[PDB]
C-alpha cells in the first residue's frame, strides 16, 4: 500500500506542478468601487482575472484581507459624488486602504469616472474642501477640479508610501482602461524588481 | 423599534433565569478536569520516542 | 617589508573566508532567504569560497618563499583550480545580471521563463563550463608553449609560472573575463535606462542611487579583473613588455576581488539581519 | 461591555456655539483613534472628524474646517467636540466613533450603519 | 408607555449584574496558586507540509489523528497524510477565496466555503474513484467564515451576514437559523455532545447556542474588539476566545463570567487562531507577529513559544489524540510540532 500511496503521490505532484506553472502566469485584481463576480480578460496574451465584491454588507475589514496579494486595486470613484459628501468618504476608504498593514504593499490604480458629471455640475465643490479656493492648476474649472480631487488623492498616498507601492491616477471606455490596467501592472512590476535590486 | 425593546426584553429574560454557581466552583473543576487527564496529555508529557508516530515507526 | 606582504596575504584570505562563509549560512539557514536568485549567489560564494580556501594560500606562498615546494603535479592541480573558481565566479556574475535583465525586461513571462529547475541547470552548466575549459586542457598539456624559458620552466619542479601559447590565453580570457564582461555591460546599461523611465514616472536622490549602485557594481568588476587580462594578452604577444612583478600584483588584485561579492550582492536587509543573527 | 455615551446636544440659534462630550468605558481609551461622525435629516452617516491617540494628528471635514474643534482627555477618558459659528446645516444627529483595532492608522467602518463601536448619539439642531 | 420598558430593561441589566457580583468567591488565579508550573515547553518541527501556491486559510484533522485537510487561497483543498507527508487527495475548487474547510467525522466527506458565500461538500468514498462535488448549501448573503460537521447529513456554518446555520445536507435545506449577532461571525466551536455550540462575532461578543431549539442561552461580553477565534474547553463548561485587542479570554458557562485573561504588555498584535491541548491546561494561539504561543490555561503565565513561521498564523491543529500540533501560515507552508 506505501507504494500505491507513492504513485498517488506522484500524480497529484505532476498535476500540482501543472497547476503552478498555470497559477503564477495569472494575475489578480481587486476592483473596489453571487458572493463574488469574476471577470477574466487576456492582454497580449497575458491573464488577468478581475474580481468585484458584492453580497457582501459593507464591513470590509474582515473581507478585504482576503486580498493580501494581489497585483493591484483598482479603485473606482466617481468624480462628482439629500446628497451626502461622497468624495470625502472615498478619500477616507482610500486613505483606510493605504495605511492597512496587510496591503501596505498593494498598488491602487485610481480611476476618477464620471467626468462629463462633474464638468455639467462645475457651471458645490467648494462647500467641502475649503483649500480649492487656493488651489491652483500644475473650460479651466473642470480641470481645476480633477486635478485638486487627484492631488488630494496623491497627498494621502505620498505620505507613508515608503517606497513599497503607488498610485497610479487615470480620468475615465474599456479598450484604454484595461490598456492602462495592464500599463500600471507591468510599471508595478518593474518598480518591485527595481526597489529589490536597490535601484529605486 | 417597539418589538425591538419587548423581544429584548424578552431575550434578557431568557438568559435570567439561570442557576449560575461561584466562581470558585467553576474553578475548582477546571483544575480538578485538567489534573485528573495530565497522564494523557503527549504535549504536555512528552512520551518516547518509540510510540511517537511522527519520529519513528 | 616582507613581513606586510606576510601580513595582507593573511587579511586577504580572512576576509574572502569569512564573508562567503557567512553568506553561504545566512542563504542556508534562514528560509525568508532561499529564493531563486539565491542559487546563483550561493554558487558565486562557494565558488569564491573555493578560492580563498586553496587558490590564495599557495599563491602566498609562492609570493613570499619565492618558489613552488609542492612539486609539478600539484603545480598544475593549483593551476587548474584556480583558473576553474575564477571562471566560475565571473560567470555566475554574469548569470546573476542576465537574471536580473530577464526580470526587469520582461516581467510578465519572468514567472515562466525562469524556474528552479532550470537555474540548477544553469549552474551546473556554468560549472561544467569551467571544468571543462580549466581542467582538460591543462592536464592533457594542451597550454604548454614551445619557447626554451616555457620549456624550462615545465622541467622544473621549482618553478610554477602562468607561461602558456597565444591559443590557451586567448581562449582563456576570453571564456572567462571577454564575454561576461560585454554581457554584464549590455544587460546594466538596458537596466539603467529602464530604472531612469521608472524614475521619470515616478517624479534627484533616485538618479544618484541607481548612478551609485550600477558604478559600484561595474567599476569594481572591472578595477580588479580587467588590468589582469590585459597584460595577460599583451604578455602571450610580448614578454619583455610587462614586468613580471606586475602580473602576479595584478592577478592578486583579481583574487582580491573574490572579498568584495558578498558585500556588493549581500546587503539586502534580510541578509543584514540574517548576518546580526549568526555573527 | 463597550460605552459610549455622548451628551451636550440641543436647540441653538444660528451662529451659536455648542460643546458635545463622549464619555467612553470598557477599553483603554489611549490606545484608540477616535471620530466624530454625524448623521442629518434624510441622509446617510457622513464622518465629521478624527483625533489620534496622543492627541497631536487631528483632521477635520472641509465643511467644519475653522469651526470644529476636537480635544481628548485621556485622564478623564472623554472627547470633546467644540462647535463655533453653528449654521443650520449642522442638525442631525452626533455619534462618538471609536476605531476598531487598537495601534493602528487605519479606521475601517466607522460609518457602516450598523458599527458596533459608535453610541447612540446627540440630537443637534440649529433654527430660530 | 416607551419609558417604563426602557427601565424594565434597565431592571433586568441590574439584577443580572448584581447576580454576578455575587457569584464573585475569589479569583482563578488564586485557587491555582499552589498547582506546579508546567515550565518551559519545547516543541519542534516535525514535518513540513509544501504544495499550496498561495496562503493557507484553514486547516482540519479528522477524527483519525493522521489524515488531514488544508484550504489554499490558491484555489486548491489538499488532504495530506502527517505520517508519510503523501498527498492522499488533491481538490480543485470553484472558487478560489476559500475562508473555513471541514473533515466530517466518518471521514468519508469534505467541506468548505468561502467568499462564494457556499458551503461546497466534496465526497470521498466513490466507487468512481474520483472525488466529486456532492452538495453545495446555498443561502448565506455573506462569507462563510467557519463551518462543522454534526454527522454525515448536517454541517452548521456561520457566515458574514451576522447569522449561524445548521444544514441538513440530503435535502440542501437551511433548518435552522441563529441570529442576534451584531456584527460579522469569525468562528464556532463545537461541543462535544453536538448540542451547543458558541460563536465569536466582530461585535466584540460570544454567543452560546443551542442547536436543537434555535435560541441564544447565554452573551458573554468583555473583549474590546473583534473575536477571531473561539475553541470549546475539552469538558465542555468553558472556551477560549482570542480577539484583535491582542489578549486571550477564558469564560466558564455556569458561572457566566470572565474566567481568566492571557496577555503581555509586549504583544500588541492580534490572536487568529486558539486551541486546547488534550488535558487543557496548554492554550495554543497564533498571533499575527509571525508566532504561537503556549500559555499555561491555569496559571496565565506564557510557557512556549513555537517561532517557525515567516508569515502570519493563521490557524491551529491540535490532534484529537494530543500527539501533535499543526500550524497553516500565509507562508503557504504546514508544520507538524511536537
Ligand atoms: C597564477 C595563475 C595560475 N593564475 C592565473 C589566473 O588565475 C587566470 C584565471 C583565469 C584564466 O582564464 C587565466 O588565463 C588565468
Amino acid at each position: 500500500e506505501e507504494k500505491g500511496q507513492r504513485e498517488a503521490n506522484k500524480k497529484i505532484e505532476k498535476q500540482l506542478q501543472k497547476d503552478k506553472q498555470v497559477y503564477r502566469a495569472t494575475h489578480r485584481l481587486l476592483l473596489l468601487g453571487s458572493g463574488i463576480f469574476e471577470t477574466k480578460f487576456q492582454v497580449d496574451k497575458v491573464n488577468f482575472h478581475m474580481f468585484d465584491v458584492g453580497g457582501q454588507r459593507d464591513e470590509r475589514r474582515k473581507w478585504i484581507q482576503c486580498f493580501n496579494d494581489v497585483t493591484a486595486i483598482i479603485f473606482v470613484v466617481a468624480s462628482s459624488s439629500n446628497q451626502t459628501n461622497r468624495l470625502q468618504e472615498a478619500l477616507n476608504l482610500f486613505k483606510s486602504i493605504w495605511n492597512n498593514r496587510w496591503l501596505r504593499t498593494i498598488s491602487v490604480i485610481l480611476f476618477l469616472n464620471k467626468q462629463d458629471l462633474l464638468a455639467e455640475k462645475v457651471l458645490k465643490i467648494e462647500d467641502y474642501f475649503p483649500e480649492f479656493a487656493r488651489y491652483t492648476t500644475p473650460d479651466p474649472r473642470v480641470t481645476r477640479a480633477k486635478y485638486f480631487i487627484r492631488d488630494e488623492f496623491l497627498r494621502i498616498s505620498t505620505a507613508s508610501g515608503d517606497g513599497r507601492h503607488y498610485c497610479y491616477p487615470h480620468f475615465t471606455v474599456d479598450t484604454e482602461n484595461i490598456r492602462r490596467v495592464f500599463n500600471d501592472c507591468r510599471d508595478i512590476i518593474q518598480r518591485m524588481h527595481l526597489r529589490q535590486y536597490e535601484l529605486l | 423599534s417597539i418589538a425591538q425593546a419587548r423581544k429584548l426584553v424578552e431575550q434578557l429574560k431568557m438568559e435570567a433565569n439561570i442557576d449560575r454557581i461561584k466562581v470558585s466552583k467553576a474553578a475548582a473543576d477546571l483544575m480538578a478536569y485538567c489534573e485528573a487527564h495530565a497522564k494523557e496529555d503527549p504535549l504536555l508529557t512528552p512520551v518516547p520516542a518509540s510510540e511517537n508516530p511522527f519520529r519513528e515507526k | 617589508w616582507e613581513a606586510g606582504m606576510s601580513l595582507l596575504m593573511a587579511l586577504v584570505v580572512l576576509l574572502i573566508v569569512a564573508g562567503n562563509v557567512l553568506v553561504i549560512a545566512a542563504i542556508g539557514s534562514t528560509q525568508r532567504l532561499q529564493t531563486l536568485t539565491n542559487l546563483f549567489i550561493t554558487s558565486l560564494a562557494c565558488a569564491d569560497l573555493v578560492v580563498g580556501l586553496l587558490v590564495v594560500p599557495f599563491g602566498a606562498t609562492l609570493v613570499v618563499r619565492g618558489t613552488w615546494l609542492w612539486g609539478s603535479f600539484l603545480c598544475e592541480l593549483w593551476t587548474s583550480l584556480d583558473v576553474l573558481c575564477v571562471t566560475a565566479s565571473i560567470e555566475t556574475l554574469c548569470v546573476i545580471a542576465i537574471d536580473r535583465y530577464l526580470a526587469i525586461t520582461s516581467p510578465f513571462r519572468y514567472q515562466s521563463l525562469m524556474t528552479r529547475a532550470r537555474a540548477k541547470v544553469i549552474i551546473c552548466t556554468v560549472w561544467a563550463i569551467s571544468a571543462l575549459v580549466s581542467f582538460l586542457p591543462i592536464m592533457m598539456h594542451w597550454w604548454r608553449d614551445e619557447d626554451p624559458q616555457a620549456l624550462k620552466c615545465y622541467q622544473d619542479p621549482g618553478c610554477c609560472d602562468f607561461v602558456t601559447n597565444r591559443a590557451y590565453a586567448i581562449a582563456s580570457s576570453i571564456i572567462s573575463f571577454y564575454i561576461p564582461l560585454l554581457i554584464m555591460i549590455f544587460v546594466y546599461l538596458r537596466v539603467y535606462r529602464e530604472a531612469k523611465e521608472q524614475i521619470r514616472k515616478i517624479d534627484r536622490f533616485r538618479e544618484h542611487k541607481a548612478l551609485k549602485t550600477l558604478g559600484i557594481i561595474m567599476g569594481v568588476f572591472t578595477l580588479c579583473w580587467l588590468p589582469f587580462f590585459l597584460v595577460n594578452i599583451v604578455n602571450v604577444f610580448n614578454r619583455d613588455l610587462v614586468p613580471d612583478w606586475l602580473f602576479v600584483f595584478f592577478n592578486w588584485l583579481g583574487y582580491a576581488n573574490s572579498a568584495f561579492n558578498p558585500i556588493i550582492y549581500c546587503r539586502s536587509p534580510d541578509f543584514r539581519k540574517a548576518f546580526k543573527r549568526l555573527l | 461591555q463597550v460605552q459610549l455615551q455622548e451628551s451636550g446636544g440641543g436647540l441653538v440659534q444660528p451662529g451659536g456655539s455648542l460643546r458635545l462630550s463622549c464619555a467612553a468605558s470598557g477599553f483603554t481609551f489611549s490606545n484608540y483613534k477616535m471620530n466624530w461622525v454625524r448623521q442629518a435629516p434624510g441622509k446617510g452617516l457622513e464622518w465629521v472628524s478624527d483625533i489620534s491617540q496622543s492627541g497631536a494628528s487631528i483632521s477635520y471635514t472641509g465643511s467644519v474646517k475653522g469651526r470644529f474643534t476636537i480635544s481628548r482627555d485621556n485622564a478623564k477618558n472623554t472627547l470633546y467636540l467644540q462647535m463655533n459659528s453653528l449654521k443650520p446645516e449642522d442638525t442631525a444627529v452626533y455619534y462618538c466613533a471609536r476605531c476598531p483595532a487598537p495601534f493602528t492608522r487605519d479606521c475601517f467602518d466607522v460609518t457602516s450603519t450598523t458599527y458596533a463601536y459608535r453610541g447612540q448619539g446627540t440630537q443637534v439642531t440649529v433654527s430660530s | 408607555e416607551l419609558d417604563q420598558l426602557r427601565q424594565e430593561a434597565e431592571q433586568l441589566k441590574n439584577q443580572i449584574r448584581d447576580a454576578r457580583k455575587a457569584c464573585a468567591d475569589a479569583t482563578l488565579s488564586q485557587i491555582t496558586n499552589n498547582i506546579d508550573p508546567v515550565g518551559r515547553i519545547q516543541m519542534r518541527t516535525r514535518r513540513t507540509l509544501r504544495g499550496h501556491l498561495a496562503k493557507i486559510y484553514a486547516m482540519h484533522w479528522g477524527t483519525d489523528s493522521r489524515l488531514l485537510v488544508s484550504a489554499s487561497q490558491d484555489g486548491k483543498l489538499i488532504i495530506w497524510d502527517s505520517y508519510t507527508t503523501n498527498k492522499v487527495h488533491a481538490i480543485p475548487l470553484r472558487s478560489s477565496w476559500v475562508m473555513t474547510c471541514a473533515y466530517a467525522p466518518s471521514g468519508n466527506y469534505v467541506a468548505c466555503g468561502g467568499l462564494d458565500n457556499i458551503c461546497s461538500i466534496y465526497n470521498l468514498k466513490t466507487r468512481e474513484g474520483n472525488v466529486r462535488v456532492s452538495r453545495e448549501l446555498a443561502g448565506h448573503t455573506g462569507y462563510l467564515s467557519c463551518c462543522r460537521f454534526l454527522d454525515d447529513n448536517q454541517i452548521v456554518t456561520s457566515s458574514g451576514d451576522t447569522t449561524c446555520a445548521l444544514w441538513d445536507i440530503e435535502t440542501g435545506q437551511q433548518t435552522t437559523t441563529f441570529t442576534g449577532h451584531t456584527g460579522d461571525v469569525m468562528s464556532l466551536s463545537l461541543a462535544p455532545d453536538t448540542r451547543l455550540f458558541v460563536s465569536g462575532a466582530c461585535d466584540a461578543s460570544a454567543k452560546l447556542w443551542d442547536v436543537r431549539e434555535g435560541m441564544c442561552r447565554q452573551t458573554f461580553t468583555g473583549h474590546e474588539s473583534d473575536i477571531n477565534a473561539i475553541c470549546f474547553f475539552p469538558n465542555g463548561n468553558a472556551f477560549a476566545t482570542g480577539s484583535d485587542d491582542a489578549t486571550c479570554r477564558l469564560f466558564d458557562l455556569r458561572a457566566d463570567q470572565e474566567l481568566m485573561t492571557y496577555s503581555h504588555d509586549n504583544i500588541i498584535c492580534g490572536i487568529t487562531s486558539v486551541s486546547f491541548s488534550k488535558s487543557g491546561r496548554l492554550l495554543l494561539a497564533g498571533y499575527d507577529d509571525f508566532n504561537c504561543n503556549v500559555w499555561d490555561a491555569l496559571k496565565a503565565d506564557r510557557a512556549g513559544v513555537l517561532a517557525g513561521h515567516d508569515n502570519r498564523v493563521s490557524c491551529l491543529g491540535v490532534t484529537d489524540d494530543g500527539m501533535a500540533v499543526a500550524t497553516g501560515s500565509w507562508d503557504s507552508f504546514l508544520k507538524i510540532w511536537n
